[PDB]
């Protein structure tokens, strides 16, 4: 199924996944399209923080719903 | 899903204070608001349900929010005392829906009137043609007691869904204190 | 006046103590408690003036 | 490629949010977002700035939960008009401006989605009143550092105008990032209304000044001005003497008359000429 | 109750940018927002603000809206991101004191007890200070209504800060009147404030437009001060107000006469300091 | 313009500031100080300091890295 | 991955020191977010004061790989 | 050049000592056995 | 649980040690002036949250390494020689075990136990109770034993001193302990100082034979001044013991 990954950068990323897929597989697919490891990524679905240990169906994420992508932030 | 925003206008007028309806007039319309805000949320998760009034003091009692914990808190000892002022009820309904986060939603308002109104029919028809230029569809549902065969409200709905509107209705009140869960089964089933 | 903003970042100069000079244009100078240094002279300083 | 004439336009509005958030938590490295409006491959415009709750250490500073980020941007779209994150900043406390080994790392995270995330340093200590030292940066590939190939293909006479500090040159400049020349977007929309709003008064001058004590203060200076002139009745008398370049190095322990003796003359003038003139207008105006 | 208010130039500026962001409506909008600050030592402080969504329709202009969820969460973020910061009241863009600002203050006083408002300027032309603030006082009193409530202006000025003084003095870089000597007072308040008294003489000339033709409420509590001003008009020139005026001119000018006498001798000692460097080098150098 | 550059020079008067002590001066606008790290230095000065507030045995501020008079 | 990263930053030159004192410091009042720091004063266990054998004293809020129970002045 | 206080079991982990500065925990190089690094013996040590 | 420890170890390795300093005075609201325990004096700033009014001249603070600004204030130190001099005695001997010299036991009780519990009687007569007293005699009569009777009574503010650990070969470290023992004594107001075998540090004086007894007479004259020089020596009682009091300084 298709999903929307709407970043904070005005940009919407489309991915083809399955409802039993883990979030770490979704962040792996973003790594295939962008080159960013899943530690540097945070996924937000309707104000909720997503965990890699559960699947899309545990958070009731379905076809073509909107995610939020915020990146990891550590300065020094 | 479909883009709307359901906006309820509760009735805290002073004619709704007795006990002719069985638990309370207040609590019976409250659970009617409780089940439709479960009907709009579960059919579309984007709709928030907040309440406004059309009394003498048109207050934002609860904010337009998707939570009902403020709605459930204020509707107890809500003090339904006040003179009805429906002539500004159009303005406090319409200007609220222009404060929404989306204008691409369908402007859908329900209105609960359970008191005798003292509006001018010449003033609301200027407000109805105002809503013709504002493209607003409102299903007005009558509760309580009123001037029976509701005066100025048949003439307002007709001047609401005019000019190819043809989709709004006027759910009138039966003058019998029965259970009001079956009275509002016609808006929850279809439009 | 506005040169000194780009002049004072130059590091300071040490101060030492001449003992005696020798052959081939060098002097023997000791620092505060730091060891004696065999250093050369600049061109604007005479050895017999030292 | 790029032309090293990048010319980042910022604002008049964002930099006060930069320094106030930068200085209220100054010795820790505070940071935030840059919410702006992209233009062409050459220039970029950053109009709005907001920070986040952070968690830090001495040498490192992190962020916390990302739900703050998306909810903040939703509220700024619905109020005003929507924008897009053009970059990010941080604040070296009293250092200067460079990318440290951890500052470079979260930049590397942000340059992936858009390749033009501007990295900005603000120092709210080095900035006294004038220079505000800012010096926005952006990474260069260390892969081309391995190639020995010099990037960025200079095609305009605009880049090599400001010279870098040696202390920023000790750090990664110029082996992993570069500098950008910037200026400020100024307009009568704002420039007229911070000038003609800040330093203004209403009665400070149509009023008199402690009328029994102003004339008393006209002796509180003149009394020691006698003996200060006695030093001026002293120091000229030791001239036609030892070569007054010597009279510069020698007189650094004590105060000279000559400079101090024209110091009070300005004070004993403007205290009097103002107070005499302002009194003689109220005779005309007030009846 | 409140001594005075202290406004930073940031919140002064943090309304103008929002006035630009809603400037595309064209027709009519007042900027109304939440004012944040921390009043201490009986002195009102103003630090930060934003603006809340707000609209207004002209027919029956008693219908306002404050999206309080936007007020709840964004202040909750601001209480998070600065716990020193809190609410101090509100503001509006204030051209001409619109009518809804009698109960906007009463709508949101359940947060701030002394919910102060601030009237700002978007088109600056004056000779005063173009920031105005009122306060809420109510009265069951003299003549008007059983329920009466009128706003009263507490004095206003723009406070500075060591952080932001770096910023604004870098952001000016424009025509300035620094080097305060004998001349800055002449132009900050002798050229200027005398014309500042114009628009206050002319302001009470504007209330005077009702002699037989203007608005129907007439005086009752406006003329007790105007009766006093011609009563407290100052003393005439007959007494030793003549004589003691010549007395102090005969004292203040003596100090100027001494100080100018010094000015001639000092530059004369400087004159020989150039005649020592003129004649003693033409034979030496050539 | 001179008054704008007059105040600009004090950006060197920032916060990581170390303490020496005045000893003497060779000439105009160049002096000899002794830091509290034991070693003495021959330093340049900053021009805006009134020179006539120096040498009983004066406490002075010194720059951190370049170590000049501040 | 942790035991690798600990092995990298457990590298053996060791400036040996002496434990002067082992604190009990309380959380501060008042702390705020935006410039929040989990490093200074959020817990009470444990801070300590050391003295290196280069005659240098240091404060530390975080002890490190060794806990606080088996340490003593 | 330095002076060694003691070794310890299971591991090299030598305790070293220098003239006025601190005491360190050090290791060998490849060019020497751990045999003739007995305790209380002066040894030469790189600066980094 | 083994993973949970290995994640705090990741959280450990971002912390940076902080320079321990000391506050000298306060120039302006942000200009502070401190001196490290390393060396030189520094001019420094602070945080805008950390109570710039409470930095009195005298207190002990923490600094940053990189930017060198004050991050935090701290209390006083307790110099772990004296902490390991304070309360490391598990001795439980008692007055029933000593026997034969009960006249002196009541005599010694009078300076250390009586006015600490009932001071109002001396204030009525008008005299001050004694500061301290010493115990001299032939070896092995119960001098060290009698202090061990008192030592099983206090346990937290009783300070036994061997009078030979207090000397070391550095410059001023021998006299730093005597300062920082009695600074610990005023902080714990009911307290007893015990000083066994003072003949090591006591001495008489000399005409300065060796270089060693230069810096011992400095260590001795710090003790003499801290007893009765410009300080109300209150609630701090001193007990001293020796085998031979021939070799004592008459100023002591
Ligand atoms: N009066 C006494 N009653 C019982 N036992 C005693 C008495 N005096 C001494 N002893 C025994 O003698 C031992 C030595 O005691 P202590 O160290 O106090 O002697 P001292 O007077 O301090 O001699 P020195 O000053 O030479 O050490 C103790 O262990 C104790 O058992
Ligand atoms: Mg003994
Ligand atoms: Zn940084």
């Amino acid at each position: 199924m298709q999903i929307f990954v709407k970043t904070l950068t005005g940009k919407t990323i489309t991915l083809e996944v399955e409802p039993s897929d883990t979030i770490e597989n979704v962040k792996a697919k973003i790594q295939d399209k962008e080159g960013i490891p899943p530690d540097q990524q945070r996924l937000i679905f309707a104000g909720k923080q997503l965990e890699d240990g559960r699947t899309l169906s545990d958070y009731n994420i379905q076809r073509e719903s909107t995610l939020h992508l915020v990146l990891r932030l550590r300065g020094g | 899903m479909v883009l709307e925003s359901t906006m309820v206008c509760v009735d805290n007028s002073e004619y709704m204070r007795n006990g002719d309806f069985l638990p309370t007039r207040l609590q019976a319309q409250q659970d009617a608001v409780n089940i439709v805000c479960h009907s709009k949320t579960r059919s579309n998760p984007e709709n928030n349900v907040g309440l406004i009034t059309l009394a003498n003091d048109c207050e934002v009692l609860t904010t337009l929010t998707p939570d009902t914990g403020r709605i459930l808190s204020k509707l107890h000892t809500v003090q339904p005392k006040g003179k009805i002022t429906f002539c500004t009820g159009i303005r406090v309904a319409h200007l609220a829906l222009k404060h929404r986060q989306g204008k691409n939603h369908k402007m859908r308002i329900i209105a609960f009137v359970g008191s005798p109104v003292e509006d001018n029919e010449k003033d609301l028809v200027k407000l109805a043609k105002r809503l013709k230029k504002e493209k607003v569809n409102v299903d007005i549902i009558n509760f309580g007691e009123e001037e029976v065969n509701t005066e100025k409200l048949t003439a307002f709905v007709n001047t609401l869904n005019g000019k190819d509107g043809t989709g709004s209705h006027l759910v009138t009140v039966p003058p019998g204190p029965s259970l009001a869960d079956a009275l509002i089964s016609s808006p929850i089933l279809a439009g | 006046l506005r040169e000194e903003l780009q002049l004072l970042q130059e590091q300071g100069s040490y101060v030492g103590e001449v003992v005696r000079a020798m052959d081939k244009k060098k002097v023997l100078v000791k620092v505060h408690p730091e060891g004696k240094f065999v250093v050369d002279v600049d061109k604007n300083i005479d050895i017999n003036d030292v | 490629a790029v032309d090293t004439a990048e010319q980042v336009y910022i604002s008049s509005l964002a930099l006060l949010k930069m320094l106030k958030h930068g200085r209220a938590g100054v010795p820790m490295e505070v940071m935030g977002l840059m919410l702006g409006e992209f233009v062409d491959d050459y220039t970029v415009r950053v109009i709005d700035v907001f920070a986040m709750p952070q968690s830090g250490t001495g040498v490192s500073v992190e962020a916390v939960d990302p739900v703050f980020q998306a909810k903040m941007l939703d509220m700024l779209k619905q109020t005003g008009r929507p924008e897009m994150v053009v970059g990010w900043y941080h604040s070296h406390p009293g250092f200067g401006c460079w990318l440290s080994g951890v500052d470079i790392n979260t930049q590397q995270s942000f340059e992936a989605l858009s390749e033009r995330a501007v990295a900005v340093v603000v120092d709210p200590i080095q900035s006294v009143k004038g220079k505000v030292v800012i010096d926005a940066f952006r990474l260069i590939n260390a892969n081309m550092m391995v190639l020995g190939h010099e990037p960025r293909q200079t095609t305009s006479n605009l880049g090599h105008l400001n010279k870098p500090s040696i202390q920023a040159l000790i750090h990664g400049l110029n082996r992993h990032y570069y500098s950008i020349t910037i200026n400020y977007r100024k307009n009568e929309l704002e420039q007229k209304m911070l000038l003609n709003l800040h330093k203004k008064s209403w009665m400070e001058g149509l009023t008199l000044q402690d009328y029994s004590e102003h004339c008393k203060h006209n002796e509180s200076v003149v009394k020691e001005m006698l003996e200060l002139a006695k030093n001026y009745n002293k120091a000229v008398e030791e001239e036609d003497k030892m070569t007054p370049e010597q009279l510069a190095i020698k007189n650094v322990g004590k105060q000279d008359p000559k400079r101090h003796l024209e110091e009070h003359v300005d004070v004993l003038m403007t205290s009097n000429i103002v107070q005499c003139l302002a009194a003689m207008l109220d005779t005309v105006v007030f009846k | 109750a409140v001594q005075k208010v202290v406004v930073h130039p940031l919140v002064l500026l943090s309304v103008v940018d929002h006035f630009n962001r809603i400037g595309k409506v064209g027709n009519q909008k007042r900027v109304v927002g939440v004012l944040l600050g921390s009043w201490q030592k009986k002195v009102l402080d103003v630090s930060n603000s934003f603006a809340v969504p707000f609209d207004e329709d002209d027919k029956d202009d008693s219908v306002w809206f404050l999206d309080h969820d936007y007020l709840e969460n964004m202040y909750g973020m601001f209480k998070k991101v600065n716990a020193r910061e809190r609410i101090v009241g509100w503001y509006h863009t204030g051209p001409k004191l619109h009518k809804n600002d009698i109960a906007i203050n009463e709508l949101m006083k359940r947060y701030c007890p002394n919910s102060v408002l601030v009237i700002i300027d978007v088109k600056p032309k004056d000779l005063g200070l173009p920031t105005e603030a009122y306060i809420s006082v109510e009265e069951v009193h003299d003549d008007g209504t059983p329920t009466s409530k009128t706003f009263e202006h507490v004095t206003s000025e723009i406070g500075a800060e060591e952080a932001e003084e770096v910023g604004v003095e870098h952001l000016l870089r424009d025509i300035k009147d620094t080097t305060v000597g004998t001349l800055s007072q002449r132009i900050t308040n002798q050229v200027h404030g005398l014309k500042g008294l114009n628009s206050k003489l002319l302001d009470i000339r504007s209330y005077l437009e009702k002699v037989a033709t203007g608005k129907l409420p007439i005086n009752h509590q406006i003329i007790y001060q105007l009766q006093d001003v011609f009563n407290l008009l100052p003393d005439v020139s007959l007494q030793e107000f003549v004589k003691a005026f010549y007395l102090k001119t005969n004292d203040q000018m003596v100090v100027v006469y001494l100080a100018s006498l010094i000015r001639s001798v000092v530059a004369l000692h400087n004159l020989i300091n150039n005649k020592i460097a003129n004649r003693d080098a033409e034979k030496k150098e050539g | 313009e001179f008054l704008h550059a007059q105040e600009e020079v004090k950006r060197i008067q920032s916060i990581p500031l170390v303490i020496g002590q005045f000893l003497e001066a060779v000439d105009q606008n160049t002096a000899i100080v002794g830091s509290t790290t034991g070693s003495n230095y021959y330093v340049r000065i900053l021009s805006t300091i009134d020179r006539e507030l120096l040498k009983p045995n004066a406490s002075v501020a010194l720059h951190k890295h370049s170590n000049a008079l501040v | 991955e942790n035991s690798e990263k600990i092995k990298v930053n457990k590298t053996l030159p060791y400036l040996v020191s002496n434990v002067i004192e082992l604190l009990d410091v309380d959380p501060n009042d008042q702390e705020e977010d935006g410039a929040n720091i989990d490093l200074d004063s959020q817990r009470k266990g444990k801070c300590a004061v050391i003295k290196t054998s280069t005659r240098q004293t240091y404060f530390l809020p975080v002890i490190g790989l060794v806990d606080a129970e088996k340490l003593k002045p | 050049c330095t002076k060694i206080i003691n070794a310890d079991s299971e591991d090299p982990k030598y305790i070293i000592n220098v003239k006025q500065f601190a005491k360190f925990v050090v290791d060998l190089s490849d060019q020497v056995a751990p045999t003739d690094i007995e305790e209380g013996m002066r040894v030469g040590v790189d600066r980094n | 649980k083994q993973y949970e420890k290995s994640e705090n170890d990741l959280k450990a390795l971002q912390s940076v040690g902080q320079i321990v300093g000391e506050v000298l005075k306060q120039l302006t609201e942000e200009k502070f002036i401190v001196k490290a325990t390393n060396g030189p004096r520094y001019v420094v700033g602070c945080r805008r949250q950390l109570d710039k009014s409470k930095l009195k001249p005298g207190t002990r603070v923490a600094l940053d390494m990189t930017t060198l600004t004050i991050m935090r204030y701290l209390p006083r130190e307790v110099d772990p020689l004296v902490y390991n001099m304070s309360h490391e005695d598990p001795g439980n001997v008692s007055y029933s075990e000593i026997g034969g010299l009960s006249e002196q036991i009541r005599e010694l009780r009078e300076v250390i136990e009586l006015p600490l519990t009932n001071p109002e009687l001396f204030q009525r007569v008008g005299i001050i109770p004694p500061k301290g007293c010493l115990l001299y005699g032939p070896p092995g009569t119960g001098k060290t034993l009698l202090a061990r009777a008192v030592a099983s009574q206090l346990d937290c503010n009783f300070l036994k001193v061997v009078s030979s650990s207090i000397v070391d070969k550095y410059i001023g470290e021998s006299a730093r302990l005597i300062r920082e023992m009695f600074n610990y004594a005023r902080d714990h107001q009911p307290c007893i100082i015990f000083m066994d075998e003072i003949d090591a540090i006591g001495g008489r004086r000399f005409s300065e034979g060796t270089s060693a007894d230069r810096e011992i007479q400095r260590t001795l004259m710090e003790l003499l001044n801290q007893m009765d020089g410009f300080d109300t020596l209150h609630r701090v009682k001193m007990i001293m013991a020796t085998n031979r009091p021939d070799t004592l300084d008459p100023a002591l």
